[PDB]
């Protein structure tokens, strides 16, 4: 007795997503010691799997970036990036805003031009 | 009129395209 | 020597999409035997190479899911996803609709919340 | 160390994408030798790492691709793709246009139905 | 007015983004 029922399925109408909500948010901890600076930007609610280059943009907003401060990292499966970087203080002198961007490659690259920025 | 919701949907799709691109690139 | 040529190119206006077509269709097969239940949901016109995790959602119509009927498989190359799976009838009880979702990986997970579905 | 600092993040106002700009341009150059035809087409401003299948479509704009004139390549990382090929001048005696399309895979079908086209 | 076609195009883009994301993720 192989009770068998064949049912055609309907194409649905409600296809809302299910996973990390892209809601950028976080904090920064720039800590000076003996002429060196250690910066830790823990972000949450980011893209689930994405490289997030972050550097120090100088004042000028546009402004150049002291690229000797590029902190690179990728996110997890919920969207948690932890940028960490060591930069001489004399280098980061005259910096204005730590701008986080998106990374086209693990070698760096600025896919996006500022998904989140903090005044320093 | 009522196309304000349409603008909101357009903004959501604009952000969603970038999110998909970034996740897949990563 | 041979006749040359050097035409400048011109962008086309209606660069219409080509390739297969997204129209979720399908037919389910709830064959039941002694005390186990094999179910063959054959879907067509789906997404070219996507994962299609399908299980049995209980009455609740977003409700809870007897996850012990997960079937994960990939969608061929024209959207020909063929899901199959065995589940003791005792676990199935109170299931009202077999929901098909998209997946994030072959390890289950939920991306879309209901691309196609049928009662029983 | 002796100095600390803690800054919460702010997601700017508008984030702008950088890198290549999708501005399709082109430069076709035919050179028909003894019963043979070489075709070196240089497309700049294309999609960063995409496939670019190119054929000679007959009249009937619209009309059938001479499939024996396919040229395939990738667009580097800034959108620079170079298409070269060699086809007897007898087969392309009724070609009216050289349609460049996007590709689904290495040596395969089209993903578009003509992005850029030059009349011959 | 005539932005009904625009709404249809927005819906098509909404579906297309998901289709691209799902195919590439697979």
């Amino acid at each position: 007795g192989p009770t068998e029922g064949t049912y055609t399925l309907a194409p649905q109408a409600v296809v809302k997503p299910a996973g990390p909500v892209y809601a950028p948010a976080g904090t920064a901890k720039i800590s000076e010691t003996l002429g060196v600076t250690r910066t830790t930007i823990t972000l949450t609610g980011m893209a689930p799997y994405a490289i997030y280059v972050a550097h120090y943009h100088k004042m000028g907003s546009d402004g150049p970036a002291i690229m000797e401060s590029r902190m690179i990292a990728q996110a997890s499966a919920d969207g948690k990036v932890t940028l960490t970087g060591i930069v001489p203080t004399a280098l980061i002198r005259d910096a204005a805003y730590i701008n986080v961007h998106h990374g086209r490659d693990f070698s760096g690259a600025l896919a996006d031009s500022g998904v989140i920025c903090t005044p320093i | 009129s009522d196309f304000d919701a349409l603008g909101g949907r357009v903004t959501t799709v604009e952000t969603r395209v970038e999110t998909v691109n970034n996740s897949l690139t990563g």
